[PDB]
């Protein structure tokens, strides 16, 4: 099945051509030479040669230049150089993600290639360093041209989705940029079933490129890709990520399970699949120290942040924005807040090289959260916008609950019942009022104890449930939600609602034509920042 | 649409002032959707708005400010008060909205509402079926659960409408967290009731039958720990906690037999399930490897039929040919085995019968 | 933007509630040892040395 | 010694200059030895290796017919058995060995076998 | 003052002293004269 | 001349053998050249970071299934040994698990074996006791928390 | 008492089995029962256990063995490996509050040897 | 009172990033976007914004002009064909349809 | 054992405290312990128990009955309640892994029972 294919000629005149189809098994057949064989009722027998290195579909196949070498691209993320004099193979291996387009320069020096994270580069020859990097937003996006390796029913068959929204924080003291969850390519994503994104780029909003990247969870781009049986590897998501008052501190979550297939061993009873991948979970809570260069830096690491006789879910973080804190709400129940100590044992500080002293975060307060239990719970949490208090949204079915938390004290200030009718989906804190999402979408006061504006939201999709979401401005203050309009496929159309804190009417009621993935709020100023799926990004502002 | 609300409300306050109940009851229930018959079910209410539910409460239950108040019925004879006991707004945040007024000088206010409320719906009715039904209604907090169970105790230690309510508050108790429920049961419990309490766990461990063996549970574990980590030294510091521990050291030895018992039954259940499989498709004769005689094999491994599909390079899937499962079953057979075939394979209908040396 | 070769970083596995600190292995790298007798096994009354 | 066959056909265009145009493992083992024919409507290559069994490829029409494994064992049946007693006999390299079977197959409808 | 580090050895010790190297006193040696008649010398060099 | 980003006097990271065999897909290589305890680079700590990155990798039954009998010993032996350590308890009984559904076939064909996975029954059946302990001891130290309020 | 266990099992007799069963002559015995009445002794011990939560000091022993020589018959039966199948599911609800009920066992060990203690400072004082 | 910026950014389209002549700018077609780096600073130079309107119809191809260079030839799904010229933006209003049910590809 | 446990957890000694806690004795031994060192024996267990952890059964007995004897000694203190923490910290590691573990130990017990049977069946044969 043929994937792409280069044609040169070989030469004023046009004596013949030499054709290269990359196919979709991966192979590259070579036919030599086609208008000599077919320019002649009875023709010759015509045979092409086979080269064989890429196991997935050979996304691009050029000739370079004078025709001594053959240059390709595929899924497995290296550009390979077939010698085709000799019968060698030379290749630049490990790139960042799959080369999804090649192209030479007019003259021999020069490569460029399109790299599946949305990026560019210029190599010359011979040097392969990229003299010209030119990258973009790298998002999820639900592609045109669907994919090179969907066409031959794989194991995993790539499909063009959204499951969940981006995870991205605008970041104080440097509202032009924008730290945002990636993967290794869009396809690498997407790919096994299960977004894995575990890196950050930081991304300038002024002047849109993309600065530079990080690695947050592990990841390994100089091994192979694909496991030996054929389904490409998941590496572990980066869910739950936001940034901290000053502008020196991030906290993440990232959590891997192994995939259902690889199982099969670890079933003794009742347990299923599912069941002992969920088990075998791992959710890791990292403390980031943001330098100047926007280089991130390992503090902390906890492995184990919610636990009882096995691991707990960690459903939302937030930062105090008048201190270093971070609380954390759990499947176990309790919000635990996370404060930087310094390192010292026994008197005796531990200091980097350079002299500074090591700082670490650590448990400062465990808060039990009340529970009722009318005859599956999910969290939210968010502080205010002066600090102590601490909204907690603890989440059973129908029956659900908010606790205001103090700060300084641990003790429960106070709590409120019977606001949400399904599963929480998000809630924030602004000035006063507690705007919070369930299948209905309520503004309620606690200053006032009443709730303002409540609406019904219309009924879609479980993909669609899980993808809308909201983001508040705290400094006009105003929110603004984000829902698909009604599986989840390509051409679906998202509308963003922009309301004010005190009346009911919407304030701006705008439809997009592709599904927007994510909504932020930038710091210094009023207005919002949007990211859409066919992944380009606008600002919306007052005024 | 505030103000329409705020009309009714007028108008309720003129039906108060005027005390003519019955209009006021009526209107209720037009406002909720005199006779007032029910739905038989706990879930199936319709659903009403929050205004309404705190004037609801706002003018059935009242409050003594003398620096710390009293919750009182107004109307102690009320289908209003058994329809909010039946459909649970009767919660602590609901009656502190219903009460920000006279309440938010005062402190230990869910302390204070926990203790009195329960109490209130049991002067209400002495059958307390309006209390069981609060129970399996209303999100609870552990002072009112506790409350509750004090309740029940107080009632026993036409009879059993008690007993499953004292079976409900266990588990709700159970379900909410450690710190509320010894903060709570230490307040509101002496150190005798809760000998009564723990009286009233034996007889639902003892009775059940875990001391009691077979030829003659983590919702109990954590009420009866609770309660002893809520008494502590301070209450008791006889033989009656060495037979308890007696006891419980007899349950748990039962429930580690339960544990062994439990992985050697699920394995060899599912090793006969599969080999129920593999022993039908070989009587189909499909010639698989099966065991022979009545004891487990070593590895409770079973074949399984060869799948029709193939994983190719890099990750795709093909059909097998039927040449390669030819071969792959001429690796299943073994080194000897006698293979009959039949007049009727010959004449192309049967298939053959195969008994081969067990390996 | 080929990324480099990197090996496989060893697991920084969590440690007990007693760590041997920094200054318990700075203590312990006064490592060689030379024990000189005393003349006739005379007890050594003070040791010494100018600042 | 990869058990690996390769086949090159002389590169279009400029002369002398040769190109692997496919490649295929065929045998089991390594492909110690092989030979040609071509002829009487017949391009063959026989490639025998380790393995035991020569592959015949086809030469003019390779890429284009299946290839063919001959048997290894040989083409007389090397089995003979006296039926009246039930031995069965098989001879190799100097050594004639003689199996007794001491049942039929009726009585056998494992432990036993 | 906290219990930093410390060690033991095979007698009641007598006299103790940490000695510098030189130019910005970094410790060489630390000698434990002890009521058994020995001079333990430990050595540390960067 | 040095690329930028790289040591200048030119030290690049070698690769040990197992972390070579490891990267280029050669499991079996990897885990014995690892788990040979006579060897002087032996290490419990390189052992769990390369059977990590082996459960990561979809590849640790891969490992595990082309064995023989002294090296299934040998993994056998280092289960044994490492399921003590509650730090690598949950990488140590997968492998465990891969061990019994792969090999539990021959344990009458070889009898060393047969101890070998009977030796590591008797030392799981030590290691719910030391872990029903851990949790008797962890309710009294919960009582004496709850009474300090 | 491999003859005993024979006849109390085909008449589906309730006083019989018993009589075996409170008294290494236990293993002796099963490995000589036939194999299709040796499935009728593993359908009444599991009617007992599913129906009541409880324990058995000799029934580990006996229920276990029996599941070793005479496990390999359960194909011939289709009743009872639905019967095992609902009863692993059931022990695996006893053995959700294992850890629940060993804190239990935590307090009672401590409060026990405390009030042992006080009680021993009054004859020590 | 709130209004919304114009779209910016963009995911880089499989059509290949063409060369121009002499080897100094890049163009790179996005979806709703063609724009020109420059090959040595690796800054943009211009960026063409493409207006796109009918759910999914995306950019199918781009090509230089190969009778004369600094044109482009940009053409939809359905039947719309560009021919602005980088270094300045002289073709974005203007496109030409071409009456197809969908247009698949095109090559000039 | 009470003095030289009290002087080992009073300077730090580490010989003196494991040959008495290599080895009625123990409950003697706690009992005569004074008061203010049985923080620093919860901290000295607590860190031989993480460090080795084959040593478990002697060092749980040992926790076990100093939280009997000194309970209020320790809320007394309450400043010091980390100790109990960092010990809480170490036991929730040891009880870390338990339902993979009884799933493994099942696994495993089927094998063992197999190889006894056949072990039975081998004697008598």
């Amino acid at each position: 099945i043929i994937s792409t294919f280069d044609i040169r000629p070989i030469i004023a005149e046009l004596q013949d051509i030499d054709v290269a189809v990359g196919g979709a098994r991966g192979a590259i057949y070579v036919y030599s030479n086609l208008l000599a064989h077919l320019h002649t009722l009875r023709v010759g027998t015509i045979q092409p040669r086979k080269y064989h290195w890429h196991r997935r579909a050979v996304h691009s196949v050029k000739w370079s230049g004078d025709g001594n070498y053959l240059i390709s691209g595929g899924y497995e993320t290296v550009l390979v150089l077939w010698q085709l004099d000799t019968g060698r193979v030379d290749f630049l291996p490990h790139l960042s993600a799959a080369i999804e387009n090649i192209v030479v320069s007019p003259k021999g020096s020069a490569y460029a290639l399109h790299l599946d994270d949305n990026s560019a580069m210029v190599l010359s020859t011979a040097e392969m360093k990229p003299s010209m990097y030119v990258s973009g937003i790298q998002s999820l996006v639900l592609g045109d041209r669907p994919s090179k390796d969907a066409l031959v029913r794989r194991v995993w068959r790539p499909i063009d989705e959204i499951a969940s929204p981006l995870v991205a924080t605008i970041s104080p003291q440097n509202p032009s940029h924008m730290f945002l969850c990636v993967g290794n390519g869009q396809q690498a994503t997407v790919g096994g079933g299960a977004t894995s994104t575990p890196l950050v780029q930081v991304f300038d909003i002024s002047s849109f490129q993309g600065v530079a990247k990080q690695a947050i969870a592990r990841t390994n781009p100089t091994d192979v890709n694909i496991t030996s049986e054929g389904v490409p590897i998941i590496e572990p998501t980066a869910t739950k990520l936001a940034f901290s008052h000053d502008g020196k501190w991030l906290a993440s979550i990232d959590e891997w399970q192994p995939p259902e297939r690889d199982t099969e061993a670890y079933l003794t009873g009742s347990k299923t699949q599912s069941d002992a991948c969920k088990e075998r979970r791992e959710i890791y809570l990292k403390f980031w120290e943001v330098g100047a260069d926007q280089s991130l830096e390992l503090v902390t690491r906890i492995n184990d942040a919610h636990y009882t006789k096995q691991t707990e879910s960690i459903f939302d973080l937030a930062s105090d924005p008048t201190s270093a804190r971070f609380a954390t709400i759990g499947n176990d129940g309790m919000v635990r807040f996370w404060s930087p100590k310094l390192r010292k044992r026994d008197g005796l500080m531990a200091t980097r090289p350079d002299g500074q002293p090591l700082r670490s975060w650590s448990c400062s307060r465990v808060v039990p959260l009340p529970v009722h239990e009318r005859q599956p719970y999910s969290g939210a949490i968010t502080f205010s916008e002066d600090g102590s208090i601490l909204f907690a949204a603890f989440g059973p079915p129908s029956g659900a609950l908010v606790v205001a938390i103090d700060t300084q004290t641990g003790t429960v200030r106070d709590v409120v019942s019977g606001m949400f009718k399904g599963d929480i989906r998000a809630m924030k804190s602004l000035s006063s009022c507690l705007i919070m999402l369930s299948d209905d979408l309520v503004v309620y006061d606690i200053v006032s104890d009443e709730m303002l504006a409540s609406y019904t939201l219309k009924e879609t999709s479980e993909a669609a449930k899980k993808l809308t979401q909201l983001a508040v401005n705290h400094q006009s203050r105003s929110f603004a939600l984000a829902a698909p309009i009604p599986k989840l496929k390509r051409g679906t159309k998202s509308e963003l609602l922009i309301f004010n804190i005190e009346d009911e009417e919407p304030k701006l009621v705008k439809t997009f034509s592709q599904v927007i993935i994510s909504v932020c709020a930038v710091p210094s100023s009023s207005g919002f920042v949007v990211v859409d799926s066919a992944a380009q990004v606008w600002s919306i502002t007052e005024g | 649409s505030w103000s329409e609300w705020q009309n009714k409300a007028m108008q309720a306050d003129e039906l108060l002032q005027n005390n003519d109940i019955q209009s006021w009851e009526e209107l209720m229930a037009e406002v909720f959707k005199p006779e007032w018959e029910w739905p038989s079910s706990r879930s199936d209410y319709a659903r009403v708005d929050r205004r309404w539910v705190v004037y609801a409460i706002n003018k059935v239950f009242g409050w003594e400010g003398q620096n710390t108040g009293r919750l009182t019925c107004r109307l102690p004879e009320s289908s209003v008060l058994i329809y909010l006991v039946d459909a649970g707004h009767l919660s602590t945040s609901n009656v502190k909205s219903a009460f920000k007024d006279d309440v938010r000088e005062v402190d230990k206010v869910e302390e204070l509402i926990g203790e009195q409320l329960p109490i209130i719906l049991a002067e209400v009715d002495p059958t307390m079926e309006l209390l069981v039904g609060y129970l399996s209604g209303t999100q609870l907090g552990s002072s009112e659960l506790v409350s509750s169970i004090k309740l029940l105790l107080c009632s026993l230690g036409l009879d059993e409408h008690r007993t499953r309510g004292l079976g409900i508050a266990f588990s709700k108790l159970a379900a909410c967290p450690a710190a509320e429920t010894v903060k709570s049961l230490r307040r509101l419990f002496k150190p005798d009731e809760v000998l009564v309490l723990l009286n009233v766990l034996r007889a639902e461990l003892i009775k059940d039958g875990w001391t009691t063996r077979y030829l003659d549970i983590q919702l109990i574990a954590d009420l009866m720990s609770r309660c002893i980590d809520a008494v502590g030294l301070s209450g008791w510091m006889a033989n009656f906690f060495s037979q308890f521990q007696a006891e419980i050291s007899v349950a748990l030895e039962g429930v580690m037999e339960a544990v062994r018992l439990k992985g050697v039954i699920a394995e060899a259940a599912n090793y006969a399930k599969r080999a129920r499989r593999a022993l039908a498709d070989s009587a189909k004769g499909k010639a698989m490897t099966v065991h022979m005689s009545a004891e487990l094999p070593l590895g409770l491994k079973t074949d399984n039929k060869i799948s029709t599909e193939r994983v190719r390079s890099g990750g795709e899937i093909v059909a097998r040919s039927s040449r390669q499962i030819g071969h792959f079953i001429s690796k299943r057979r073994g080194i000897y085995s006698i293979h009959r075939i039949s007049e009727e394979m010959l004449l192309g209908a049967a298939g053959p019968t195969v008994v081969q040396e067990a390996r | 933007m080929a990324a480099e070769v990197v090996p496989l970083p060893q697991l920084k596995l969590p440690s007990g509630p007693s760590p041997i600190t920094a200054e318990q292995r700075y203590w312990r790298s006064f490592k060689k040892q030379k024990s000189h007798t005393s003349t006739a096994n005379w007890p050594i009354s003070h040791i010494s040395f100018p600042a | 010694m990869d058990r690996r066959t390769a086949v090159y056909e002389p590169m279009a265009g400029q002369s002398g200059r040769w190109s692997k145009v496919f490649h295929r493992r065929y045998h089991q083992h390594d492909v110690k030895a092989m030979a040609s024919f071509e002829g009487k409507g017949m391009s063959v290559v026989v490639s025998g290796g380790s393995d035991a069994s020569p592959i015949v490829l086809p030469l003019r029409a390779l890429g284009k017919e299946f290839h063919r494994t001959l048997p290894h064992l040989p083409q007389h049946p090397t089995v003979l058995s006296a039926p009246k007693a039930r031995y069965i006999l098989s001879w190799w390299e100097n050594e004639i060995r003689i199996w007794h079977l001491l049942n039929s197959a009726q009585q056998f409808l494992p432990l036993n076998l | 003052w906290n219990v930093v580090a410390g060690a033991k050895y095979p007698s009641p010790i007598l006299s103790l002293s940490v000695i510098t190297a030189g130019a910005s006193h970094d410790d060489r040696h630390l000698a434990v004269g002890m009521q058994s008649g020995v001079l333990s010398i430990r050595t540390r060099l960067s | 001349t040095a690329d930028p980003g790289t040591h200048p006097r030119g030290r690049r990271p070698k690769l040990k053998p197992w972390q070579k065999a490891f990267r280029q897909g050669r499991y079996a290589a990897a885990v014995d050249d690892v788990l040979n305890t006579t060897a002087p680079s032996y290490d419990p700590v390189i052992a769990l970071t390369l059977l990590t990155a082996l459960r990561h990798r979809s590849a640790l039954r891969e490992a595990l299934q082309g064995r023989d009998e002294l090296s299934v010993i040998n993994i056998l032996r280092w289960a044994g040994k490492y399921v003590a350590d509650p730090r690598y308890r949950s990488i140590c009984v997968d492998v465990a698990f891969h061990l019994i559904d792969l090999y539990a076939e021959h344990v009458g064909g070889s009898a060393e074996l047969a101890t070998q996975f009977q030796q590591l029954l008797a030392k799981v059946n030590r290691e719910v006791e030391k872990a029903e302990l851990a949790i008797v001891t962890g309710g009294m130290v919960e009582s004496l928390m709850m009474s300090v309020e | 008492l491999g003859t005993v266990l024979n006849q109390a099992l085909r008449t589906d007799d309730s006083d019989l089995l018993e009589s075996c069963l409170q008294t290494l002559i236990i293993q002796n015995t099963i490995n000589r029962m036939d194999s299709s009445l040796a499935g009728t002794l593993l359908s009444k011990l599991a009617a007992r256990m599913h129906r009541r939560p409880g324990r058995a000091f000799g029934l580990m022993r006996w229920i276990q063995w029996t599941l070793v020589a005479h496990g390999g018959a359960l194909v011939t039966q289709p009743d009872l490996i639905n019967r095992l199948t609902e009863l692993s599911r059931v022990l695996e609800e006893r053995s959700r509050g294992l850890s629940s009920l060993l804190a239990l066992k935590g307090k009672l060990d401590m409060l026990d040897a405390q009030l042992k203690y006080r009680k021993a400072l009054k004859m020590a004082g | 009172s709130w209004k919304v910026s114009k779209p910016m950014g963009g995911r880089m389209s499989d059509i290949d990033p063409i060369f121009s002549q002499d080897e100094r700018h890049l163009i790179i077609t996005y979806n709703t976007s063609i724009q020109v780096y420059s090959t040595e600073d690796s800054l943009l130079v211009r960026r063409i914004a493409l207006p796109l309107t009918p759910s999914a119809t995306h950019i199918v191809s781009s090509a230089l002009s190969k009778s004369n260079p600094d044109y482009l030839w940009v053409a939809c799904s359905d039947g719309r064909i560009w021919h602005i010229n980088w270094t300045s933006g002289e073709g974005v209003d203007t496109p030409s349809t071409i009456d197809t049910k969908k247009l698949l590809d095109m090559a000039v």
